[PDB]
RNA sequence: CCUUUAGUCCCUCGAAAUUUGAGGCUAGAGGAGAAAAGUUACCACAGGGAUAACUGGCUUGUGGCGGCCAAGCGUAGCGACGUCGCUUCGGCUCUUCCUAUCAUACCG
RNA sequence: ACUAACCAUCUAGUAGCUGGUUACCGCCGAAGUUUCCCUCAGGAUAGCAGUGUCGACCUUCAGUUUUAUGAGGUAAAGCGAAUGAACUUUAAAUAUGUAAGAAGCCCUUGUUACUUAACUGAACGUGGGUCGAAUGUAUCGACACUAGUGGGCCAUUUUUGGUAAGCAGAACUGGCGAUGCGGGAUGAACCGAA
């Protein structure tokens, strides 16, 4: 995310190369059947090791949050949703991209 | 051999190979026979052979 | 010493055990993740940004309230 | 349930309790008591290594531990057979008090009238 | 090498007074220092600390002299504490 | 004492007028005791346990994820090809071998 | 004020470490393991092997079957039996614990400091009744003493978990370790057979 941190001595150890980055995914909206490149906002839960969450390690199963706004999904309260669960549904190490299906 | 078809054989005094035995025929001793299968080869003597 | 002796000869066993028990996690927590999924997909009812809570708390109050 | 010293006792383990739970090769075993206390029960089970019987004093509690009926047989074949016994003694008639190991089955004649016999294929076709 | 603290070492009288000593495992009750006189006193010891050897004996007198007057008025200032509580 | 859950639309307070928010009630959930205690797939140091270390019919040209279709298996689930959606290093070498052929030969 | 070299001797200095450790034949022959103490490469006990003494004479025992009874009700059949893996008359395969005599079971009335409302129970006593499945048995047990052992590798079956695939861990059994021979052209892990 954030372009410049400054870390604590827990993970001032763990060095996350550029080239293994990622902003965006493939994010599927089950219900209206299309998907749509959107950015990633955070990740919540990485159920391999809670360390990973914490380094923001992306894996098959992930829980990340992202930003829904362009798709304009219209909530119970008839507001417009900015952000939502999707779970990461491939190996982003062997597939050299993020694709996610939408918890909706 | 398992530990339980080996007892068997000690008990129906079949020791070596091509041993014969002669066993009147019983629930009791045809179980025991039924488990030393693998080993034996058993059946009905005639007059003869007896 | 004796503490380190009982350390001395349960060593391996406590390896396979904790190996046992974060595979157990695992299941557990893609468990949880896929309970959300039927529940969203059935029916919900939330607001324009996710729970603010973590990732534990928030599952656990939403698959209460149903 | 009020168990006394020496019984021969069963082991079932249930689950509904987790406190005194023993290991699965305990479970659905057979033994003697030695000690009493209020709440746990001492056994003890003799397991084979090779050859030797070690005998492992384990406590178990009252709702696993029921009695059993491995000596009641025993007791109801030296009953009977101090009755016919006497019983024989009396009128004067041998009896046997050993018990034989099911012989095996003599000859005999089955009729075909009206129990004829169904033939039958190696893959019913009905 | 383990701490004394961590080992439960009974404390011996020693021409440095062992005092009231308090239960284990009790609350020793928290004695404040806020006051101007008594963090002076503190302060005083720590600055002799930190120095160490001094060549002079002159300045060695003077920096002892200055922890005394410091005690003194420490002494003083909770003696009128006191009378003020007692008749007050 | 506050906060969440469901309820009668039961009472009070505040707001706007053609409606709300906060309290209150019913019963579930959170918060021996200033001495210290518990806890962490984290860090630093010291120590201990399993382990000499990997690959051997391995490798090569056509991505992953989701939907639609789908012979079957089966009696809901697995399901290919297509289509849609998102994108240590360099140089030096001689002999021989391979073809996954740059050239020369012949073909479509 | 304070606190190098060579020669001979103490010295055949100190090792848990390295290398070595001398005819033949016969007989008996293993273990690689439970438990306890202790951190300083370890001890004790038990197990395996053997010797001596004593007691019984297949006396008695047994990695076995049968019988009875547990934990597995796991399959199956039916619902023209009721009810509805969680249903049942019945009941699989499969291993598996316990018990099967005179070293035994019940009754009985004399005492007792135990107990009971009580000669009432319990213990201590008395008497009573083909020796109570099969098969095998090249003996069984008790005590004392003595030497070598404290590893594991592979495979079947069951089972726990995981990977793209590998794989990792438990329980039993078997093969190899101390084993020659026949076969698989050859050969630690295969088949036959010692």
């Amino acid at each position: 995310g954030p372009d410049f941190t400054r870390r604590p001595v827990k993970y001032e150890r763990f060095i996350r190369p550029m080239g293994l980055r990622y902003k965006k995914a493939n994010v599927t909206h089950p219900t209206l059947n299309v998907t749509v490149q959107l950015p990633i906002l955070s990740v919540k839960k990485n159920p391999s090791n809670p360390l990973y969450t914490q380094l923001g390690v992306l894996t098959k199963g992930t829980i990340i949050e992202v930003n829904v706004s362009d798709l304009g999904i219209v909530t119970a309260s008839g507001k417009i949703a900015w952000g939502r669960y999707a779970q990461i549904t491939n190996n982003p190490e062997n597939d050299g991209c993020v694709n996610a299906v939408l918890l909706v | 051999i398992p530990p339980k078809p080996r007892k068997i054989l000690q008990l129906l005094r079949l020791r070596q190979i091509n041993n014969g035995v002669f066993v009147k025929v019983t629930k009791a001793t045809a179980e025991m026979i039924k488990i030393v299968e693998p080993w034996v080869a058993y059946g009905y003597p005639n007059l003869k052979s007896v | 010493a004796r503490k380190q002796r009982d350390l001395k000869k349960f060593g391996k066993a406590v390896q396979v055990q904790k190996q046992l028990e974060r595979a157990k996690q695992k299941r557990e927590a893609l468990d949880k993740i896929n309970q959300l999924k039927r529940k969203r997909a059935e029916g919900g009812a939330l607001g324009a940004t996710e729970a603010d809570d973590p990732f534990d708390v928030a599952v656990d109050n939403e698959l209460s309230r149903d | 349930r009020t168990y006394r010293v020496g019984d021969i006792v069963d082991i079932k383990v249930n689950g509904a309790v987790q406190k005194g739970m023993p290991h699965k090769f305990y479970h659905g075993k057979t033994g003697v008591v030695y000690n009493v206390t209020k709440s746990a029960v001492g056994v003890i089970v003799y397991k084979r290594v090779k050859h030797r019987y070690i005998e492992k004093r384990i406590n178990v509690r009252i709702e696993h531990v029921k009695p059993s009926r491995s000596r009641e047989d025993f007791l109801r074949r030296v009953k009977e057979n101090a009755e016919l016994k006497k019983k024989a003694k009396a009128e004067g008639v041998p009896v046997q008090l050993k018990r034989q190991p099911a012989m095996p089955r003599e000859a005999h004649t089955v009729s075909i009238a009206d129990n004829k016999p169904v033939t039958l294929a190696p893959v019913a076709y009905e | 090498v383990y701490s004394e603290k961590e080992l439960g070492i009974p404390q011996l009288n020693t021409v440095t007074p062992v005092g009231v000593t308090k239960p284990k495992g009790k609350k020793k009750g928290k004695v404040f220092v806020d006051d101007r006189e008594s963090m002076n006193t503190i302060l005083a010891m720590v600055e002799a600390e930190k120095q160490g050897q001094i060549e002079s004996k002159i300045m060695r007198a003077r920096q002892l002299e200055e922890i005394r007057e410091a005690r003194r008025i420490e002494a003083e200032k909770k003696e009128a504490e006191r009378k003020a509580l007692l008749e007050n």
